[PDB]
């Protein structure tokens, strides 16, 4: 996501035990423009077999 | 703003960044044909399955010789 303009900061959810991730995180680029922009793109995007939502 | 290096990425994860097309520069401003093959005449069969006999041989051509007084 730095491809989509410089990155602000980031941060994901792990597990607190035998830590691993809830498979969820979130983000601010910089901008209210890019934020949309990025979800316009992957709205619904894929890969194996889960696929990203985002808000 | 822009977010001009998203607007590459925009273009880039839809269609996967193929999108440069190459155009060759057509200096003549007319066109004609292409010099494209042009194959040679193998055939099956022959066309008339014999080669003739020579049809103007030397004993067809003079007739005959002439034994007149000039």
């Amino acid at each position: 996501f730095a491809q989509f303009g410089d990155l602000k900061e980031v941060r994901l959810a792990r597990n607190k035990k035998t830590g691993n991730s809830r498979h969820y995180g979130f983000l601010e680029f910089v901008n209210k423009e890019d934020a949309m922009i990025a979800q316009e793109s992957m709205n619904n995007y894929l890969l194996m077999g889960h696929l990203l939502q985002v808000r | 703003a822009p977010s001009a290096k998203a607007t590459a990425a925009k273009k880039a994860v839809v269609k996967g960044t193929n999108g440069k097309k190459a155009l060759k520069v057509r200096t003549s401003a007319t066109f004609r044909l292409p010099k494209t093959l042009k194959l040679a005449r193998a055939p099956k069969y022959a066309s008339k399955a014999v080669p003739h006999y020579n049809r103007l041989d030397s004993y067809k051509v003079i007739e005959q010789p002439i034994t007149s007084e000039t």
